[PDB]
């Protein structure tokens, strides 16, 4: 009955008395390095990702595969989610351990909506994963093509962009 | 799992996309259900499971690293 599970199942009266008590850190992740706001995000408990953002939580924790709160609303197609993280200054190409932005799961997963709201907001489509894979071609074809299109009139480069980070030529 | 070339009904899909498949496409039946090869791989990584072994968390399949990683 810990605050991980009071946020999985969105059990707001007990979240919020959580919270109540100062000393608790909201911040803080559970076993493999989920925060609250992960799974709150995660499991689509909007009143509670609402409560957590606007008592400070930060935005852009992530847990031990570097996931983000935004990666996984947009994997598991919580469209409201994704919008309130976005609004509250989430990095839309965050990036975890794989290589792997919140557009790479909302198309894997046929989360259409999802990825059209991204790449309204400007996410882009052609940053390969560690592994050579853009998030578009996680997609299906009808998808794939669309948001192609659609970052194309958004004035987005359609250049496919190797994977690199600071840490990836030694 | 193993893989098959698919001459199998027009109703047939893909247990993870629920696409559909074409004549002699090369896919994976994994107990009993069918895959694209692009969609038998950890909903992670989204790459290939080493030796055919993945773990399963709330319906999703992850291969060794990332089941360790985020849920064992
Ligand atoms: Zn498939
Ligand atoms: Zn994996």
């Amino acid at each position: 009955d810990d605050i991980f599970t009071q946020c999985r199942e969105g059990n707001a009266v007990a979240v919020r008395l959580w919270l109540d008590n100062t000393e608790n850190d909201l911040n803080q992740g559970d076993d493999h390095g989920f925060s609250p706001l992960h799974w709150a995000c995660r499991e689509g408990r909007s009143a509670v990702v609402e409560m957590l953002i606007m008592r400070g939580a930060r935005i852009n924790v992530m847990n031990r595969g570097d996931d983000t709160p935004l990666h996984l609303a947009a994997s598991h197609g919580h469209r409201d989610i994704v919008q309130k993280l976005l609004q509250y200054k989430a990095d839309i190409n965050a990036v975890n351990e794989h290589g792997n932005v919140p557009l790479h799961y909302a198309c894997f997963w046929g989360q259409d909506q999802v990825a059209e709201d991204l790449v309204a907001n400007g996410a882009l489509v052609s940053i390969c994963n560690k592994y050579g894979e853009m998030p578009v071609d996680k997609a299906k074809a009808p998808l794939r093509e669309l948001l192609r299109e659609r970052a194309e009139k958004m004035g987005q480069n359609l250049n496919r962009i190797p994977y690199k980070d600071t840490f990836w030529k030694g | 799992s193993e893989n098959l070339y698919f001459q199998g009904s027009a109703s047939a899909t893909c247990e993870r996309c629920k696409g559909g498949f074409a004549p002699a496409e090369k896919i994976v039946n994994s107990n009993g259900e069918l895959y694209h090869e692009q969609c038998f791989v950890c909903a992670q990584c989204f790459q290939q499971f080493p030796e055919g072994l993945f773990y399963e968390f709330e319906g999703r399949k992850y291969c060794e690293h990332d089941f360790q990683m985020l849920f064992a």
